[PDB]
C-alpha cells in the first residue's frame, strides 16, 4: 500500500480540475482499512 | 448466536442541490455493485463504505 | 370537426370569446362570481397554481422569480403555460418596478379574488341571481318533464316542424354557430353537418355556448349582466331567489331569462315572473364535460354480422325522429324494423355534406350494446365502405373561374403565379400547359399584373 | 370529474397554546382555527366537488373537528357528496355557504373539547402517536366506496405543536408501514417542538419534513408546498434542504446503538456486551461473549 498510493499522487499533479472530485470518494473507506494495519504495526502485545 | 449487526444511516450525497454535487453511486466512488445515477444511500459505520 | 372543438372543453372557448370584447365590458366582468368559474374550468396544475400567487403578493415581481421558480427540470412545462397566460388576459407585464420585467396582475381583479376566497364586505349577500336565499319546497319528477320538452322541440326545428306550432325564435339562433342550414327550394331549415354529432352525445356543453350567443353582437348588451345569471343553474339544484329578482331587474335582465329558460337550463313559473326553478340538466354542466343516462336496460342491440347495419329499434319517442333526421331509414311490417336495406339511403344524406364522422359514432356509441357484452371492435368491415361512399361526392367540383392561354414564354408565367397566390384567388396551377384559374371574386386585379409585367 | 381530500391534523395543545401568548405573540390559539379558514376555502377553490376532513390532538383524546362526533356530524355525514338531507348549506359551495357551516363545525365540536380540560390530573402532555391512527380509518372507509369510476387522490397532513409523553413510540411507527400499503403521502409541519418520529414518516414514503420560522408566516408553507394535488411537488424546490437526520437507537437501553446485538433471540435491541439475558427470561450459549469482549 505505501508504493500503490505514491502511483495515483506523481498522476494527478497535471489536471488539477479533475483531481479535486476523484479525492472525496475513495478517502472515507480507505482510512479504515488502513487503520486496521497501522495499529498493528508498533503492536507488542499478543492479547 | 450472533454477533455485529450493521446499522447503516442514510445520506443524500449533497447540501443544497443534486446536480450540484457529484450526485452518488457513480465512478469513482467505491459503491461499483450497483453503479449508475442515484440519490443517497446508506453506509457502514464502521468501514464508511458506500 | 365543424364548430364543436370549442364546445367540449369549456376552459378554452371562454378564453378565445373574451379577447374579442369591449374593454368596457370586460371591467365589469372582473367580478366575485367570475372568479371561481376562471380556475375551476381548467384542467392544468401550473395555470392553476399561478392564481394564488398574484394574490399575496402586493408588488410586482420580476421573471426572474419565475425562471428560478422551475428550478431546473420544470421549464418544459412553463413554455405550455405561456400561451394561456394570453388567454384570460388578466396579467400585465411592467418595465422594471424592481428588477427586469415585472409581471403584475390587474388590480381590478384582485380585489374581487379576495372577496370569493378570503375577505368579503356586503354587497355579495345583497345582490340577487348570485345568491337568492331561498328553499325548494316543490315536487322535483313533476318539473323534470318541462326539462326535456324544452329539448324536444329543437329537434322539431332540425327536422322541419313535423308537429310543433310554438312562436319561438331559435331556427336562426343555431344557424349562426353552423348548426341549422336554410333550405334553398323551400322554407323550413334543415341542419348542417356538424348538427348531427349534437344529437349523439346529448351533453349540456352546448347550451353554454347558446348562452353567449346574443352577446356576440356586441351592441347593447353586457356580460357582467349574463355571467351573474348564468351562476345560478351552476349551483345545482337548492338554489333559488322566491320573488328577490322580481324587485331587483331591469329590461336587459327580462331578455336574457327568457331564452335561457328555453334552452332546458331553468324553469320559470307562469306569467314569467314569481318564483324560477333550475332543470336538472343543469348539475351536470359543473360536473364534468360530457354525461350519460336515461336508460335502465338497454334493449337495443345492433349486428355485427352482416353489411348493412341493423340499427336498435324500440326505445322510446326520442329515437323515433332521429334515426329519420340523421338520412331517413326504412320500416317493415313488425314494431319499426330500422336498417334494414341500407345502401342508398345513406347516399342521399352524404350529398348535402360530409357526414362520415357522426355516423360512424352514431353507429358505434349509441347505448354502449356491443362493447359491453361482447369482446371484438364494433364495426366490421365497413370502415372502408363508408369511406368510399365519401369519395363518390368528390368526383366533381362546381365552382366557377376564369382560364388564361395562350402565352408566349415559360418563365413569363411563373411570375404570373405568385400574383393569384398571394391574394388568394388561385385554384389550380399548370406549368406544362401555362394555364391558371383566377376565381371570378379578384378578376379585375389579376388582369392589371399581367399589363404591367 | 375528480375528488380529492386533506386530512389536517391539529395539535391543539391548551397547555403550550396556553403559555405561548405570555411570550408576546399574536398567532396563538384563536388564530389556529385561520389555518382551517384559509386552507379549507382554497382547497374547495380548485375544485368544488373535494372534501375536508379536520383531525385534533387534545391531550386525552384525538377529537374530529369535522366531522365531529356529536349527533349532528356524527351520524349523518355533510359532505357535499350527499344531496339528500342536505341541501341548505350544501348547495352554494361555490363561496361562503358550504365553507362557512364547514369551519361551524369545527367551532361547535371544540365547545366540548375546551371546557372538558380541568387540567386536575397535573400533566399528560398530548397524546400525538393516536392521531395518526384516526386518520387511516377514515380515509380507508371512504376509499372502499369511491373505488368505483372515481379514484379519489388525497394526502396527509402532520402539523406538529409540542412534545409526546409515556407512550411507546413503536406505536407511532405502525401508521407509517400501514399508510404506505395504500400508496398514501404523508407531510409533516412542525412549529417549534422538534421530533425525531414524526421525521421518519417524511424518508420511508418520501414526504417533506418542513420546519416552519415564525408563527405568522403560516399560510405560505400549507399552500404551496403542502398542497394535496401533489402533482408538481417533485420539481417546487421551496422549503431549505433538510441538514439535519434523526433515526432511531436502542429500546430498553441508554445508549446510541450502531453494531450492538440484541439480548437474545428477540427484537429488543441492546449492546454487545451481554454474554447472557438481560430483561427477558431466554439464554444464550458462551461461543460469542469470549470473542468479542477480548477485542
Ligand atoms: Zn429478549
Amino acid at each position: 500500500f505505501q508504493v500503490t498510493k505514491l502511483c495515483p499522487f506523481q498522476e494527478k499533479i497535471r489536471r488539477q480540475y479533475l483531481s479535486t472530485n476523484l479525492v472525496s470518494h475513495i478517502e472515507e473507506m480507505l482510512q479504515t482499512a488502513y487503520n486496521k494495519l497501522h495499529t498493528w504495526q508498533s503492536r507488542r502485545l499478543m492479547k | 448466536s450472533l454477533i455485529r449487526m450493521g446499522f447503516p444511516q442514510h445520506t443524500i450525497a449533497s447540501l443544497s442541490d443534486q446536480d450540484a454535487k457529484p450526485s452518488f453511486s457513480m465512478a469513482h466512488l467505491d459503491g461499483n455493485t450497483e453503479p449508475g445515477l442515484t440519490l443517497g444511500g446508506y453506509f457502514c459505520p464502521q468501514c464508511r463504505a458506500k | 370537426s365543424r364548430g364543436l372543438n370549442r364546445v367540449h372543453l369549456q376552459c378554452r372557448n371562454l378564453q378565445e370569446f373574451l379577447g374579442g370584447l369591449s374593454p368596457g365590458v370586460l371591467d365589469r366582468l372582473y367580478g366575485h362570481p367570475a372568479t371561481c368559474l376562471a380556475v375551476f374550468r381548467e384542467l392544468p396544475s401550473l395555470a392553476k397554481n399561478w392564481v394564488m400567487r398574484m394574490l399575496f403578493l402586493e408588488q410586482p415581481l420580476p421573471q426572474a422569480a419565475v425562471a428560478l421558480w422551475v428550478k431546473k427540470e420544470f421549464s418544459k412545462a412553463q413554455e405550455e403555460s405561456t400561451g394561456l397566460l394570453s388567454g384570460l388576459r388578466i396579467w400585465h407585464t411592467q418595465l422594471l418596478p424592481g428588477g427586469l420585467q415585472g409581471l403584475i396582475l390587474n388590480p381590478i381583479f384582485r380585489q374581487n379574488l379576495r372577496i370569493a376566497l378570503l375577505g368579503g364586505g356586503k354587497a355579495w349577500s345583497d345582490d340577487t341571481s348570485q345568491l337568492g336565499p331561498d328553499k325548494h319546497a316543490r315536487d322535483v319528477p313533476s318539473l323534470d318533464k318541462y326539462a326535456e320538452e324544452r329539448w324536444e322541440v329543437v329537434l322539431h326545428f332540425m327536422v322541419g316542424s313535423p308537429s310543433a306550432a310554438v312562436s319561438q325564435d331559435l331556427a336562426q339562433l343555431l344557424s349562426q354557430a353552423g348548426l341549422m342550414k336554410s333550405t334553398e327550394p323551400g322554407e323550413p331549415p334543415c341542419i348542417t353537418s356538424a348538427g348531427f354529432q349534437f344529437l349523439l352525445l346529448d351533453t349540456p356543453a352546448q347550451l353554454w355556448y347558446f348562452m353567449l350567443q346574443y352577446l356576440q353582437t356586441a351592441q347593447s348588451r353586457g356580460m357582467d349582466l349574463v355571467e351573474i345569471l348564468s351562476f345560478l343553474f351552476q349551483l345545482s339544484f337548492s338554489t333559488l331567489g322566491k320573488d328577490y329578482s322580481v324587485e331587483g331587474m331591469s329590461d336587459s335582465l327580462l331578455n336574457f331569462l327568457q331564452h335561457l329558460r328555453e334552452f332546458g337550463l331553468v324553469f320559470q313559473r307562469k306569467r314569467k315572473s314569481r318564483r324560477y326553478y333550475p332543470t336538472r340538466l343543469a348539475i351536470n354542466l359543473s360536473s364534468g364535460v360530457s354525461g350519460a343516462g336515461g336508460t335502465v336496460h338497454q334493449p337495443g342491440f345492433i349486428v355485427v354480422e352482416t353489411n348493412y347495419r341493423l340499427y336498435a329499434y324500440t326505445e322510446s319517442e326520442l329515437q323515433i325522429a332521429l334515426i329519420a333526421l340523421f338520412s331517413e331509414m326504412l320500416y317493415r311490417f313488425p314494431n319499426m324494423v330500422v336498417a334494414q336495406v341500407t345502401r342508398e339511403s345513406v347516399q342521399q344524406a352524404i350529398a348535402s355534406g360530409i357526414t362520415a364522422q357522426q355516423i360512424i359514432h352514431f353507429l358505434r356509441t349509441r347505448a354502449h350494446p356491443v362493447m359491453l357484452k361482447q369482446t371484438p371492435v364494433l364495426p366490421p368491415t365497413i370502415t372502408d365502405q363508408i369511406r368510399l361512399w365519401e369519395l363518390e361526392r368528390d368526383r366533381l367540383r362546381f365552382t366557377e373561374g376564369v382560364l388564361y392561354n395562350q402565352f408566349l414564354s415559360q418563365v413569363d408565367f411563373e411570375l404570373l403565379l405568385a400574383h393569384a397566390r398571394e391574394l388568394g384567388v388561385l385554384v389550380f396551377e399548370n406549368s406544362a400547359k401555362r394555364l391558371m384559374v383566377v376565381t371570378p371574386a379578384g378578376h379585375s386585379d389579376v388582369k392589371r399584373f399581367w399589363k404591367r409585367q | 370529474d375528480e375528488l380529492n381530500l386533506l386530512v389536517i391534523v391539529v395539535d391543539a395543545n391548551p397547555i403550550w397554546w396556553g403559555k405561548q401568548a405570555l411570550k408576546e405573540s399574536q398567532f396563538t390559539l384563536s388564530k389556529c382555527i385561520d389555518a382551517v379558514m384559509v386552507l379549507g376555502n382554497s382547497h374547495l377553490f380548485m375544485n368544488r366537488s373535494n372534501k375536508l376532513a379536520v383531525i385534533a390532538s387534545h391531550i386525552q383524546e384525538s377529537r374530529f373537528l369535522y366531522p365531529g362526533k356529536n349527533g349532528r356530524l356524527g351520524d349523518f355525514f355533510g359532505d357535499p357528496g350527499n344531496p339528500p338531507e342536505f341541501n341548505p348549506s350544501g348547495s352554494k359551495d361555490g363561496k361562503y355557504e358550504l365553507l362557512t357551516s364547514a369551519n361551524e363545525v369545527i367551532v361547535e365540536e371544540i365547545k366540548d373539547l375546551m371546557t372538558k380540560s380541568d387540567i386536575k390530573g397535573q400533566h399528560t402532555e398530548t397524546l400525538l402517536a393516536g392521531s395518526l391512527a384516526k386518520a387511516l380509518c377514515y380515509i380507508h372507509r371512504m376509499n372502499k366506496e369511491v373505488k368505483d369510476n372515481q379514484e379519489m387522490k388525497s394526502r396527509i397532513l402532520v402539523i406538529k405543536a409540542a412534545e409526546d409523553s409515556a407512550l411507546q413510540y413503536m406505536n407511532f411507527m405502525n401508521v407509517i408501514f400501514a399508510a404506505q400499503k395504500q400508496n398514501i403521502l404523508i407531510d409533516a409541519c412542525v412549529l417549534d417542538s422538534d421530533s425525531g418520529l414524526l421525521q421518519q414518516a417524511c424518508d420511508i414514503t418520501g414526504g417533506l419534513y418542513l420546519k416552519v420560522p415564525q408563527m405568522p408566516s403560516l399560510l405560505q408553507y400549507l399552500l404551496w408546498v403542502f398542497l394535496p394535488d401533489q402533482d408538481q411537488r417533485s420539481q417546487l424546490i421551496l422549503p431549505p434542504p433538510v441538514h439535519v437526520d434523526y433515526r432511531a437507537a436502542c429500546f430498553c437501553h441508554r445508549n446510541l446503538i450502531e453494531i450492538g446485538y440484541v439480548c437474545s433471540v428477540c427484537l429488543s435491541i441492546f449492546c454487545n456486551f451481554s454474554p447472557i439475558c438481560t430483561t427477558c427470561e431466554t439464554a444464550f450459549k458462551i461461543s460469542l461473549p469470549p470473542v468479542l469482549k477480548a477485542k
